[PDB]
RNA sequence: GCGGAUUUAGCUCAGUUGGGAGAGCGCCAGACUGAAGAUCUGGAGGUCCUGUGUUCGAUCCACAGAAUUCGCACC
RNA sequence: GCGGAUUUAGCUCAGUUGGGAGAGCGCCAGACUGAAGAUCUGGAGGUCCUGUGUUCGAUCCACAGAAUUCGCACC
RNA sequence: UUUUUUUUUUUUUUUUUUUU
RNA sequence: CCGCAGAAGAAGCACCGGCUAACUCCGUGCCAGCAGCCGCGGUAAUACGGAGGGUGCAAGCGUUAAUCGGAAUUACUGGGCGUAAAGCGCACGCAGGCGGUUUGUUAAGUCAGAUGUGAAAUCCCCGGGCUCAACCUGGGAACUGCAUCUGAUACUGGCAAGCUUGAGUCUCGUAGAGGGGGGUAGAAUUCCAGGUGUAGCGGUGAAAUGCGUAGAGAUCUGGAGGAAUACCGGUGGCGAAGGCGGCCCCCUGGACGAAGACUGACGCUCAGGUGCGAAAGCGUGGGGAGCAAACAGGAUUAGAUACCCUGGUAGUCCACGCCGUAAACGAUGUCGACUUGGAGGUUGUGCCCUUGAGGCGUGGCUUCCGGAGCUAACGCGUUAAGUCGACCGCCUGGGGAGUACGGCCGCAAGGUUAAAACUCAAAUGAAUUGACGGGGGCCCGCACAAGCGGUGGAGCAUGUGGUUUAAUUCGAUGCAACGCGAAGAACCUUACCUGGUCUUGACAUCCACGGAAGUUUUCAGAGAUGAGAAUGUGCCUUCGGGAACCGUGAGACAGGUGCUGCAUGGCUGUCGUCAGCUCGUGUUGUGAAAUGUUGGGUUAAGUCCCGCAACGAGCGCAACCCUUAUCCUUUGUUGCCAGCGGUCCGGCCGGGAACUCAAAGGAGACUGCCAGUGAUAAACUGGAGGAAGGUGGGGAUGACGUCAAGUCAUCAUGGCCCUUACGACCAGGGCUACACACGUGCUACAAUGGCGCAUACAAAGAGAAGCGACCUCGCGAGAGCAAGCGGACCUCAUAAAGUGCGUCGUAGUCCGGAUUGGAGUCUGCAACUCGACUCCAUGAAGUCGGAAUCGCUAGUAAUCGUGGAUCAGAAUGCCACGGUG
């Protein structure tokens, strides 16, 4: 009831705190794959997830999550960028709808329908 | 927060027995054993007009069975052929004769029990018995009583639902060993789980 | 048409062209403890991305195929 | 190399005729606390560096040896 | 309107669904 | 459009929480993951992720980039100023806003009209053409303003005229803690020149560093310095705030009580600025008491880096001046009209035979606190928030901030605009908590008292830790846990280490074909179970069907303390012997406030007189109880003996009913009457009278409220267990070590003791899976004989103290059973590396232990014993009543 302590976390369970800095135009964008990483020891033992950096002109350096299945998301590519920074990721402030170019994304996952854009199976 | 029998604690004071018999030292065990079985059989015969009081006397181990039901004329039979039958199957377990005496439930509306057998019948229709539950209590209360409280616990909704509801069509002095009060029960199912109704019928003061 | 490096315990990666391996994090556990931590101890985790042949003996080699990737032959 | 301190309680360190092993502190008990410290009263805590000799008796001293360590010698 | 008899005591996890 | 030919050729995605909307069967473990406000997932995930069905809707379905929705917000049209945010300590005047209100007049704005603009697709209405939805459209209108003119006059502004006198200057009076310079009245007390009394003065939760035969102050007399306002002083006076305390001389603030005179709005109220400016720095030179931050230590030390206490400056104040400035809040300006008011606190004053405490008046300064309204809950109730208004304002939501990046000012520090990168999720206020609380206060309990007995150090009976052993079984870790559950962890109700059988198993059914049920050894086997040899043949009796009672073969089909208190009911607890709460209605509180606890008093007491808007409804109440204890009748009981009858000396056996006893029905003690107490209330004391006394004692019931505590190991059962299993048969064994403790429980340290011989009295108990005397053999554990005895008959106590006479002589013994030499036993498959007790040899610590864990207030702990169950059985556990005390 002492509001300066109380306001931080109190009874909501979506808890609205999200930190999403930087602007300079709009959030829905194209993002160059610049330079790949898979470095950094953390608590979530993140496996095979190549989380790379993007050359966004925004006043500081930034990074993006791999946004969906399909292992090849190479360093020469340029995908779409959007919000959705799961609790799992430090530093990053976006994810990616990544089956543009040659990077493919969903392979034969019949269930994916309107969520990614796949065609029908054997009826 | 307590359930509290007015009945049983006070047998001599307006609330007579379910059984009054006498076995000595060694002879108690098979009497008592049979006192569940003849009771079992009788209630499944009677259920077409229930059984308010199910009175097992034993004048000499052999059994003066005294049965309050709303409609005697269906256990009498077409006159005498079920009175033969019952007297056979209630003596058989005991090994000794059982003198099947009837009585009529003097208007079911006023009774020590039949208020619970009306409400638990409705759960066999499987539709929304709530339309008929407060009603069937308030009807029986125009034909007798001064207060009643009624409790239903059970599976009364759908899929995973178990909850419990409480209702008061008059005041209830909860234990009073001088008053005309009755506590009682009855038990239903609805293809999901139990529906067990209980009553406290504050009929009168003394 | 080039052919080279990195891929190691669940992660990170030390280091390794033949005797087939290594640390912390994380994981589980014998207790203390309702469960953990203070105090006090225990177990691992893989034949180093893998498969045919070498070879007395493979992560290693010859050799093909996978993942991270590289600039040039590409027009 | 010569001279010197030094290997004396977890911690800082006192100590020696040459025969006891010490204290602030730390632990533990006694209780005061549900508990613990303080503060308390009792118990306990030693590679006395090793060897040798003097000697009643060496932690000590002298001698020889290890090993740290300090100044000066070196220009 | 003099009000220091010692200062400290880790996170949890309690929490009987739901529209009325 | 009209015949053939066929339902033919035409549909699906979100998904399914909850928002409009339909839910489950399952998965992977804050994995992977949607991420809009919410919500989901932290091995039981209703939409994450799979799947079954179905749903919203159907060329559609979710969702996305922005932004207003709902939501009231930049408000001439639309507003909140106790709140978010919110009248900025302060107003010298320069422009600006409102300029007093009506006559005669005027229509530029005001308003209505006539006429022009807005050809055509609007917005808003109808009529229609296509088959028609649409589409294609035509017709009907409405357009604030601006133009050009006709009018109608109530405002807006003016014009001529006048006033209401807003505004001042004179005239005339009257006092205070004075805006700035002047004059300056008076206690203490330092420390000295010398006048003295000798050792003690300050200071504290306890005192300290100076000091004292080179005399601790103080106290006179003689002197040298520093310069508060102590009060006629206030139950008060002034002032723009601030802010001065004595009174006075000058400059003479403001005022403001008045005969009036003279001019007629010269006016109010203000931003940028003008002055003023509490805290503080800059000063520049000092005025340099007493106290007290820093200064300087003595001291209280878990570090004080401290607070004391002597010593200590700055603050005291300020000539003079950049001073912004924050707590100077009707959480609030400018104010005129407001005329139910009525009550005080004060000031000046009109009128009274001033016979007078002020009577009749009446403004100002101030507070009190009053209807209609306004209205949450406190109540505010007209000058106050309800009407009516002139603005100089502030008011742009989190978090960005009091912040900078141009320069206006400032002596530099800063003042002051209060902008903005970007970011992101609600709360400030009430009012309600009560945290277990060395509050004020009421208390009270071994809390604490006064005190009694002790536990301790060394040795002993022993369960974890921890040694690490070959290898280790749960859960035990303050008040909610101790001797585990186990009251017998070596057949034992089996953990567990195993091995030997099984998974309808040991136990128990409904039909199918059949059987008479059992006694006795021999050899195998660790037990379960294996291989043989003999002896037997039941009751109805339809000779049918079967019983007692044993079989093999069918289909159905068997089980276990597995914890959650959290579906719930019993039950038990320490709180509780408080006189309980909350309610059927009511209603002040929207609701968590209890709403009888309030307002006077009265008792140790929610005691009892009343009152108060409070009833009363019944479950606690009112008390039924058990044992007393003293007796009353009927009694006499194995009991049990008054008074005599025999004595062969034992209530023995005659012999009768006093009382214990045994005891059923039951019964009697009340302020009863006496003195003191005060209100002849209260009740508290002693006592008549008593077997208790003011519940007489001891048991007992143990209401709501009971820790989110249990009985989760019989509970009673809802949600959920493992089932090749947590199901059931059977022989072994090993829990105890030992360094460590630490205690619970045991004792040994000698005379208020015991030791040796001899003497006086009770009983509490349990008792045919029973308990057993006399009496035989005895060093005795322990053998035998057996009367008896079912509930005073049999027996197990012949409590220990105490008392009379002897012996040690303070002495490690004569006492210590720690224990170890040998000897034996009651059972048993069983005790030995495993006990439990007995006979004789002996003799480990022994000599009065500190600290600091609570026993125990009364007939109660030292002191003084005997019994019981579990169970083929050895607890020191605990459990209950007697008695020197």
């Amino acid at each position: 009831a002492t509001v300066n302590q109380l306001v931080r976390k109190p009874r909501a369970r979506k808890v609205a705190k999200s930190n999403v800095p930087a602007l300079e135009a709009c959030p829905q964008k194209r993002g160059v794959c610049t330079r790949v990483y898979t470095t950094t020891p953390k608590k979530p033992n993140s496996a095979l997830r190549k989380v790379c950096r993007v050359r966004l002109t925004n006043g500081f350096e930034v990074t993006s999550y791999i946004g969906g299945e399909g292992h090849n998301l190479q360093e020469h590519s340029v995908i779409l960028i959007r919000g959705g920074r799961v609790k799992d990721l430090p530093g990053v402030r976006y994810h990616t709808v990544r089956g543009a170019l040659d990077c493919s994304g969903v392979k034969d996952r019949k269930q994916a329908r309107s969520k990614y854009g796949v065609k029908r199976p054997k009826a | 927060g307590q359930k509290v029998h007015p009945n049983g604690i006070r047998l001599g004071i307006v609330k007579p027995w379910n059984s009054t018999w006498f076995a000595n030292t060694k002879e108690f065990a098979d009497n008592l054993d049979s006192d569940f079985k003849v009771r079992q059989y009788l209630t499944k015969e009677l259920a077409k007009a229930s059984v308010s009081r199910i009175v097992i006397e034993r004048p000499a181990k052999s059994i003066r069975v005294t049965i309050h039901t709303a409609r005697p004329g269906i256990v009498i039979g077409k006159k005498g052929e079920d009175v033969e039958k019952l007297r056979k199957v209630v003596a058989d377990i005991a090994g000794v004769p059982a003198q099947i005496n009837i009585a009529e439930v003097r208007k079911p509306e006023l009774d020590a029990k039949l208020v619970a057998d009306s409400i638990t019948s409705q759960l066999e229709r499987r539709v929304m018995f709530r339309r008929a539950m407060k009603r069937a209590v308030q009807n029986a209360m125009r034909l007798g009583a001064k207060g009643i409280k009624v409790e239903v616990s059970g599976r009364l909704g759908g899929a995973e639902i178990a909850r419990t509801e409480w209702y008061r069509e008059g005041r209830v002095p909860l234990h009073t060993l001088r008053a005309d009060i009755d506590y009682n029960t009855s038990e239903a199912h609805t293809t999901y789980g139990v529906i067990g109704v209980k009553v406290w019928i504050f009929k009168g003061e003394i």
